[PDB]
């Protein structure tokens, strides 16, 4: 069943003993500060057969998200909304140890966390996707494909997700999606006694835990997810959201610049 | 969500089930209910009910799935088909796969797994009645079952879901609140060590509302933690 | 008997020479009947012909080689060591000590080790020996990983590069056959530049 | 309604002559955590391959005492088609993964790595007929980009028949509405055919005509492959 | 998984040798020449509860295919046509290493190769198969069950597939729902289709390869023909490769055999 | 596929021989007779969100069953009856779970204990579907009997809606399992008894003491006489079991 | 439908104590250590055995006896309506019931740490499939020379219009009152398979009990001789 | 009590052989419950002196008895030896040190002495209940096989192919075309010259399998 992962990513001791000495002076191994996000690239309309797509390079993490729209029935559960279906996959190509087949647990979590931060944020207004009430409705299939696991894949997933939705052109061409505003997810990792923003692969293999905070432009908290074997203090969570929110200002702006605002 | 109501905080500062914004639902705990289980517990929060079973440290079936320095936790979260209002398919859903992971990781920092290398500790939970807070009721039943199995742990795990209904910060959400409210923030922790074990938010809150709900959960957790310690205590000597 | 190229860039399947040569066995040359073909993206050459691989991120074990490995698992009778190979290496507990185990649980998961491949062939995984000079647990500096292909390139060519990397920064960087150098500021960089600019000569610089 | 595939001058729906290839784009080393990688484009068909170089097999009884095990996968992203495709491996994807593996089985020198596994994974980001070949070629280049010894690169084209007219490198309109679709792949320097399929109908004579048209289309792609790997810095 | 098969049963390093010199002399070990098929047999209506069926015994290869017709919706992807669904299963029963469960890879390949050769030859049309357009249609389920893996299973699958479709008795739609008593008539079949597999073993081409020959072969190529000797499907199989001339000549040898095969098939069904 | 169970847990050869000696005086380790059932308990309306539920404690076997009613369409095969679907789950579907579900369903369906024809709302259109989910929380031996007691109890506890009232239930059905241990027949075998037994056979009875379901289980075999006598012992016990069941159901 | 026509004969012209026609054929598959085909009127089954071999995962085996791996599977064209080839709830049940039947006959103690595989396909179904499948299995194991205590012979005894009947046909299974499959090791008089579906009085139970045993002994002779057509 | 019910009959599983007590040793082919004796296999009931037994007419698997001489097939080359198929329920293992006469040196087996696909003649040096069969290639004419053809048979007819007082040995060792080494394994190793009047002798070892019950056989062979 849901088991402790078996194998595993063995980070060297000396590459962990020295990573902490770098933190002591407020700098990380790639050169960036404890609060710095990795370099962000967004290529809209990469997948040409998708209704809307984004290829996000965040550090060495590469994520591709594509949208596919269809006309379906609204469920027995409110017939005054469209549909949003998020499918995240870690391909046997992204990381050495990864295997083929159905979504895995991390894959399902990534999908579910991105789904919630899109749906509950009212980032995408589903009520406007109704063609005729209780009858025909737009179904938004969002498929997120992680192509290179370089750490902090949740944040890269959200960036590609929002970007793909903004790049989506609806047909029968009519217009873009009924999107209210962009949403960003900021992950803060508790490494030793340090809080670190946008952790990479090595940092993810040495961290106690990580917590992810999702923000709308009004700097309103719209999603929280804690991950990892380890635990955090109340003061760690309190401070992690402070660190997360200050970064959300910067991140929403570089996101807009890339999304053509 | 409809777009203006139904009423969540009523007409004097009292909820749809009669609670003040800072009151817990009724709690019932029962230990060692299953005889062919190393540890077991039933947990009840208002209308939410869960039963957990533990199978003490044992040998792993396939060798390469075990770890050389610690025990493997095998945790399951499942809802019975008759625990919901509409019959729920007994095949594991995406919701159940996610929660099983989130509950496992919660327990990963409490259970002293370094004591039993190359072994497996199994923890199975069934939701018998679902009325919001199930993931937390299930995790607490797991914690109590593990204690009922005599497996060493850093501390028990107590948890509550704080939230927001009509701009009002509320403690321990019911089904109506989870469905029609603005926010649903499950927090569980190890209260004696002041270490957060599980932390999720679904919906929307302001940086300040976050910290006020954060405070309300901590004092709600301290009451649940007292009920847990004393539930295991009866065995009075 | 005829050779087709001086020393150009060679691709897999590219015809090198034809006929009766001999010519020992290379993994970078395939010969069916009379024709000789390159099996890798490499560099054609001769002397007394050969392909020097320009690509290849794995290390192929030869008996007597000195590699810097990473301990992945500890067994009851020894240690499992990663040496960038298609096969995982094994360092016997006896070899590390003085020849036997009072059954006790010593380096652990993630410790770097300098060792020599004592034994290896087609039916076995590489067996390591920590006996010789400077061989042991690495406890400091940093291990810079490079393509096991660029091992000879980081040096020269008459030991030339070795003195140039050392006469600008830090100290006794050890170039193991493994495609891994143990350093003792940063160099990752210039060994990432001689790492990627290797195709272009005459070597260097700065 | 079936569109006219051949005008009316001997040109195609897209504008090509019976013996012309679509535009080819090749890019090496696009992924960072992968021993070898490549992107291959054939007109509108786009594919990405990653290789994970020789390594230890997870279960011992699935390995081979004398050779490496190839693990090859063909998979289409849900947004590669016009109508969304279910990401679960379809019957088409299971067939092509086997046919692509077996094509690589005669090129990859597996005898050099007994008891190991070589993993190759391909993703189709855009489909427009030829996907299985574009997939296979991306795979071939990725293995080279990883330095794993191979007999020869694999180049391939789908030769076919449209309006009684034998054509080279079919597009989507031609696969869907034409008479025949014949994907052929080989190791061009060793003159050994590695993948050979036919879907539709042909006379024995039209079979040998298309045969020849494929071989010369292959030899063109073969040089585009060679040079793409050869963009050293010489 | 799509991995190199981790089972060979190990063919003896010396068995391969004896089969190679029994060759050259241009003969095999079951006494036939390099262009001969194994003894064939087809039993129509073997499985009495199928709409149509055939038990094919080709050498020691044994295959059984049955048909089952049902009235279904068509797709709104083209809807004046019926359906064909092919399911081939290499049963645990047929060979020691076969295990039960979902169709394997070889199973799926065999199914898809047979499906293409029936659908593209237009041998089954269709034709037809509409009872009322965009509303109701016949769905043909063809289930091909390999009972004994004796080599060259693809060709045996095709013979049983075609023979079973020819054995199919259709029934009456009467408003709506089917019946039984009123057997309407046969399936909309234009013509039979045959598949010939030629294996490259050492330096020889070998028609209808058996199990021992399949275990030592480099590769095999399969050619599908209509009665007008028109090629209607090709599939290559195996770890190894063939030269252009090997394929060129493989198709010649296959076509000469297609004449012999189509007439033995016709005798077995009219 | 369907394989001989590998995880065995091993039975001490000395333990079995002491259990056999207690049989030799017509008593068991828990103190009961060779024909006695274990202490039974039935809690109706335990799972509150079920239409009808029953928590059964039989010895150390615990079984919970809940019902859920929906309006579906009757199948092509006879549209003049409702639906019953039984899903059993061992909670430590497996093979035993499928068997248990199938045996519970047959004895409920064939006994005509629950009249399906009366579940029709309008013929060939809308019909009542009864979902029966049985969840074995503690495997203490003789789970089949505890499954049937839970199923019937939950059906009788079920309230239909528009609250209207109970199901069209004709009568209760019990199932009695008789194990052949060594050379003895044992009623309601517990965990240790199941681990040392050759085989068990289960008999379902309606109030006639009329046989309405039989199932044999286990690696070993029984003689013809063993079966003849096992049903005779099973039937005498059915009288005792039906009356304890009715007491629990409120008749 | 009327089942026992007013004259004392069945829908297919049989007396209440009569068996349908039976055809048994040994060694039909070449790649199979033992095989057999069993016909019981309109029910057709084929079984294959792969002799004691090694277990694939080590921990799924037993230190002191062989593991039996039995399969019951119905072809998609063996029924009147197309049957889904993916294993149904019925097939999973019957695979276990047939395995447990054979667990008491196959001398598993002789081959510890191994696995014996027995696979059966139903090419035609018409009630009795589970017994025909089991009898085909038994004979296939014998056609392989795997030591067994005794062959397993079996019939489904039953009840139609109050009339106790032997070897049910399809009409009798789906419209009769009772259906009682019984299989045993006739020479050791040990019952190996026993199920009831429907309804019977304690007296009727014992009457049909006796009718099955004499129907069993007839098929048992047909089994012994079928394996004896070696040449004797 | 002591009655035998059969003369020399073809016997099936579950068939009554005898009543009461005899002094027979344990056999896999005969099961005794209390006082009755039954056949467990489809075989041949034979009575000799006070004793009786069942020669099995079927059995394609070989069952190991210590110090038997089998011809096996190398499936896998282990680090310290070889894994070998000997038609048993269990795969055999030939120790490397047994073959070399010494421990393996530091850089030996590519395969060399035996490879995946090589035939081997070896005796079962050790076997039982707790272990899988261990082999030895030491005796005369043991070790790797380097030509001829290997004929597989049902291991249960091995005694019949050699015949009574090793006589079906030399009636087949001399119309042909030997040495025909009938291994206890159900595998014989033939070494005919021979091109290509041939040892389709192979069909004669087939005719023995078809009629082991028919007598006297050793003369019907011609």
């Amino acid at each position: 069943m849901s088991s402790t992962p078996s194998n595993q990513n063995i980070i060297p001791i000396i590459k962990k003993e020295s990573i902490v000495s770098l933190f002591e002076k407020g700098i990380r191994q790639d050169g960036r500060k404890l609060t710095d996000y990795r370099p962000l690239s967004i290529t809209l309309d990469y997948a040409k057969k998708a209704d809307g797509s984004a290829l996000v390079k965040l550090g060495t993490t590469m994520v591709l998200a594509g949208t596919k729209l269809e006309i379906d029935k609204p469920y027995e559960d409110t017939p005054n909304q469209g549909n949003l279906i998020v499918n995240v996959e870690l391909l046997p190509l992204a990381y050495t140890t990864f295997e083929p087949g159905p979504p895995d647990e991390n894959a399902i979590e990534l999908a579910r966390v991105v789904d919630r931060s899109l749906r509950d944020s009212k980032a995408l207004d589903l009520t406007k996707l109704v063609i005729e009430p209780g009858k025909s409705v737009w179904t938004v299939w969002l498929d997120v494909y992680v192509l290179d696991y370089g750490g902090n894949v949740l944040d890269a997933c959200t960036l590609a997700s929002v970007a793909a939705l903004y790049n989506t052109k609806v047909y029968k061409v009519v217009g873009k999606l009924p999107l209210n505003y962009p949403v960003v997810t900021i992950s803060v990792a508790k490494v030793d006694k340090y809080l670190v923003v946008d952790p990479d692969l090595d940092e993810e293999s040495i961290m106690d835990a990580k917590i992810s905070f999702s923000y709308t432009p009004d700097l309103k908290i719209v999603g929280i997810q804690k991950s990892g074997k380890g635990s955090m203090s109340l003061q760690d969570i309190d401070q992690a959201e402070n660190t997360a929110r200050s970064t959300a200002v910067k991140l929403l702006e570089e996101l807009k610049k890339h999304l053509g605002i | 969500l409809q777009v203006e109501r139904p009423k969540l905080i009523l007409d004097d500062g009292k909820r749809t089930d009669g609670r003040k914004p800072d009151e817990l639902r009724s709690i019932k705990i029962e230990l060692g209910v299953l005889k062919n289980a190393d540890g077991s517990a039933i947990f009840e929060m208002g209308n939410t009910k869960a039963i957990a079973a533990v199978y003490g440290p044992k040998e792993m079936h396939p060798r390469h799935l075990s770890l050389p320095d610690r025990a493997v936790l095998r945790v399951r979260y499942h809802m019975t088909p008759f625990s919901t209002d509409e019959r729920k398919n007994p095949a594991p859903s995406r919701r159940e796969i996610e929660l099983s992971k989130v509950i496992r990781e919660a327990l990963e920092s409490a259970v002293l797994v370094e004591l039993f290398p190359r072994t497996a500790i199994d923890v199975f939970t069934e939701i018998l009645q679902a009325d919001a807070g199930s993931r937390l009721v299930s995790l607490m039943a797991a914690s109590l079952a593990l204690a009922d199995a005599g497996i060493p742990m850093r501390d028990l795990i107590a948890g509550v879901a704080v939230g927001k209904a009509d701009g009002v910060i509320i403690l321990d959400l019911n089904e109506t609140e989870d469905m029609w409210g603005e926010a649903d923030m499950p927090i569980a922790m190890m209260p004696s060590l002041n270490q957060v074990t599980l932390f999720q938010l679904n919906g929307s809150m302001t940086p300040d509302e976050f910290r006020q709900a954060f405070d309300l959960a901590v004092k709600g957790i301290n009451i649940i933690y007292n009920l847990e310690r004393e539930a295991l205590k009866s065995k009075y000597v | 008997k005829i050779v087709l190229q001086p020393r150009s860039i060679v691709v897999p399947g590219e015809l090198l020479a034809e006929g009766e040569f001999q010519i020992p066995w290379s993994p970078y040359i395939l010969k069916i009947n009379s024709k000789y073909y390159s099996t890798v993206v490499g560099l054609f050459d001769v002397k007394d012909f050969e392909v020097i691989p320009l690509e290849g991120s794995f290390y192929y074990p030869k008996i007597n080689d000195i590699v810097i490995g990473l301990v992945e698992d500890v067994e009851i009778y020894g240690w499992v060591v990663d040496i960038k190979a298609p096969y995982k290496a094994y360092l016997p507990a006896s070899n590390l000590l003085g020849r036997s185990i009072n059954v006790g649980e010593y380096l652990d998961v993630g410790d770097y080790v300098i060792a020599r491949i004592e034994n290896f062939d087609r039916s076995i995984d590489p067996v390591l020996s920590v006996k010789g000079k400077d061989l042991g647990r690495v406890s400091n500096g940093i291990v810079i990983d490079i393509m096991p292909v660029k091992v000879p390139r980081v040096i020269g060519k008459n030991k030339s590069m070795y003195e140039t990397l050392t006469s600008k920064s830090g100290c006794s960087i050890f170039v193991a056959n493994n495609g891994r150098i143990w350093a003792t500021e940063i160099l990752i960089e210039a060994i990432r530049k001689i790492e990627n600019e290797s195709h272009i000569k005459g070597l260097t610089d700065r």
